[PDB]
Parts: C-alpha cells; sequence; structure tokens
C-alpha cells in the first residue's frame, strides 16, 4: 500500500520491507542453519568418516 | 433537530501500517460498534457535542459551509484549546487561549470571527488542506497526546446514509498533547440548513480480513451476537454445522 512499509508473516516475523531511499519491495530471509550429522563405521573397522 | 439512525457496518479504519496478505488478523482497539445509534444533526440554522476518547464524523453536502473543528477543555482564555481550520489553501493548527467570539464562525473569510485575541502561542503548524454525489468520512481520536485523523472520500448515492463496506486510510498525525474534553464544529457565515452525523467510539475487539493485495475487505464485531462470538473463537468467516 502507498502508506505501508512493514511486512508480517503468518504469526510474528517480518518478511518484507521497503527501501527508505527508493520505492523498492524486498524480502527478508534468516541465514541458513541446521544440524550436523556424522556417518561412520565402527572404530574396529576404519577411522575415516 | 435531532434523530436516530442505525450505524450499520461503517467506521472501520486501518489500525497500523503493517502489510498483511491473506490474513484473518484479530485486533483489539477502539472502534465504532456495529448497529449503534448515531445522532443525525440535520437542518440546524441557529450545540455542545461532548468529546470522549473517540468520535466519528461523516457528511455529504456540497455547500462547503461545513469546515474546521475546535477542541479544548473549557473554551476559555484560561485553558489552552486546539483549533483546526481546513480552508481552501491550507490548514491552520494552533494552541492558544482566548475568549473566542459571540459564536465561533468564519466571517465569509475572517478567522478573527472565531477567536478574539491570543496568548503565548509558540506552537503553530500549517499543512495540506483535507479538501481535495460524494460522501466524506472522518475519524478524530486523541491517544497518548498524538492526534490521528483518518479520512476517505467515496461517491455517495442520493443524499441518505447508504450501505456497503469501505475502510479509512490514515492521513495525518501530530504529537501535541493538551487537555481536550469538548469539541464543536464550525460553520462559515441569511438562513440555511446542514446535515452531519456523530458517533462515539468504544474499546472493542474485531476480526479484520486482508485479501491478497493487503486491502481490508470485511470485519466481524465480536460480542454482538452469538454467531459473531463463534466466528471470533474459530477465527474464520464460514462455520460448518455443529
Ligand atoms: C437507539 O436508541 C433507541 C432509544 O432511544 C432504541 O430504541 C434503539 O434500539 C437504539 N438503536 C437504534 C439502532 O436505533
Ligand atoms: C482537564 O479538563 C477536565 C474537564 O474540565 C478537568 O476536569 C480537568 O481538571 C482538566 N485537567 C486535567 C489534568 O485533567
Ligand atoms: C487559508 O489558509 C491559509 C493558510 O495559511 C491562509 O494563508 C489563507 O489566508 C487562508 N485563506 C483566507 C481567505 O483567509
Ligand atoms: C502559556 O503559559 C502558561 C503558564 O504556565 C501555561 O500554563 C500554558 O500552557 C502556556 N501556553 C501554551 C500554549 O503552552
Ligand atoms: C491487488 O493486486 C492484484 C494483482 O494485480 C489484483 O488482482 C487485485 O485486484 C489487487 N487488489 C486491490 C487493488 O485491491
Amino acid at each position: 500500500l502507498p502508506f505501508q512499509q512493514f511486512g508480517r508473516d503468518i504469526v510474528d516475523t517480518t518478511d518484507a520491507v521497503r527501501d527508505p531511499q527508493t520505492l523498492e519491495i524486498l524480502d527478508i530471509t534468516p541465514c541458513s542453519f541446521g544440524g550436523v550429522s556424522v556417518i561412520t563405521p565402527g572404530t574396529n573397522t576404519s577411522n575415516q568418516v | 433537530t435531532q434523530s436516530y439512525t442505525n450505524s450499520f457496518t461503517r467506521g472501520v479504519y486501518y489500525p497500523d501500517k503493517v502489510f498483511r496478505s491473506s490474513v484473518l488478523h484479530l485486533t483489539q482497539d477502539l472502534f465504532l460498534p456495529f448497529f449503534s445509534n448515531v445522532t443525525w444533526f440535520h437542518a440546524i440554522s441557529g450545540p455542545v457535542l461532548p468529546f470522549n476518547d473517540g468520535v466519528y464524523f461523516a457528511s455529504t453536502e456540497k455547500s462547503n459551509i461545513i469546515r474546521g473543528w475546535i477542541f479544548g477543555t473549557t473554551l476559555d482564555s484560561k485553558t489552552q484549546s486546539l483549533l483546526i481550520v481546513n480552508n481552501a489553501t491550507n490548514v491552520f493548527i494552533k494552541v492558544c487561549e482566548f475568549q473566542f467570539c459571540n459564536d465561533p464562525f468564519l466571517d465569509v473569510e475572517s478567522e478573527s470571527g472565531v477567536y478574539s485575541s491570543a496568548n503565548n502561542c509558540t506552537f503553530e503548524y500549517v499543512s495540506q488542506p483535507f479538501l481535495m454525489k460524494n460522501l466524506r468520512e472522518f475519524v478524530f481520536k486523541n491517544i497518548d497526546g498524538y492526534f490521528k485523523i483518518y479520512s476517505k472520500h467515496t461517491p455517495i448515492i442520493g443524499r441518505d446514509f447508504p450501505q456497503g463496506f469501505s475502510a479509512l486510510e490514515p492521513l495525518v498525525d501530530l504529537p501535541i498533547g493538551i487537555n481536550i474534553t469538548r469539541f464543536q464544529t464550525l460553520l462559515a457565515l441569511t438562513a440555511g440548513a446542514a446535515d452531519y452525523y456523530v458517533g462515539y467510539l468504544q474499546p472493542r475487539t474485531f476480526l479484520l480480513k486482508y485479501n491478497e493485495n493487503g486491502t481490508i475487505t470485511d470485519a466481524v464485531d465480536c460480542a454482538l451476537d452469538p454467531l459473531s462470538e463463534t466466528k471470533c473463537t474459530l477465527k474464520s468467516f464460514t462455520v460448518e454445522k455443529g
């Protein structure tokens, strides 16, 4: 909207914002994250993973 | 003259500037309750109109004799009063103490026909005038000192109060905090007549609907009838059998 600049997802997090200088619409995405898993045979067999 | 008409489903405004897409967001704020009593002031040639946390205003006349508003505590020279006049070219905003005139009116265009004198008047603000078959809606509320005015212009049909849905966009704001208790409209002036509506706002809870574009399309007034309470509890506009 001409008078709206903020964004809002389903519940509580911002996902859009308007550039203060020029009229631009651009998203916001959190930086990547996740778990780390290690695959290995038994130590009686090898030591590489 | 005074009468009473049903308020229908009018008086919805954007509560903030946050964009939403296909949401059924539920807000708790001051609104105009659905199907209330609005005092129809029609054909007054020549009152008080006490001011509360929120008021309402709507008119459709093209005579342009309706303009400007006054806010204050006692309308006297011992207490500061906020006077707003939206004339053709700009808008006058000032906080001054004076005894006013016999009747506050624009001497058509002497602004001195309202106020007699002035006092310490350090603040003074000028902005773009609100003026720019048709219906004009306004919402005047004062929260934590900030003065917010919401307005919208729509093409009316006939001259009576119509039906339909339309949301009001915010226009201006101002952080001036003074003791405001009473408000009164201004008439510029030989007889005549005028018509306008006055409503009172109360703290309620609503269920707004945003479409894919972010425009308000419908609303539900909770605590009005059991169906509305069911809709608000389910956060939906359609209810299955059960
Ligand atoms: C308005 O007030 C009258 C009594 O003064 C009442 O009968 C009526 O139900 C109220 N509401 C409407 C919409 O007229
Ligand atoms: C504000 O105006 C009301 C209404 O006259 C008055 O009772 C009150 O004393 C004034 N001052 C404050 C601080 O409320
Ligand atoms: C209308 O308001 C502007 C605001 O500054 C003022 O300059 C102008 O004199 C006003 N018009 C008349 C006819 O007084
Ligand atoms: C003018 O001075 C008096 C003295 O205290 C003050 O109460 C009043 O608020 C002042 N007027 C304005 C517009 O600030
Ligand atoms: C919002 O934009 C979409 C895509 O152009 C359009 O189909 C829809 O009618 C718009 N809604 C408005 C302007 O209320």
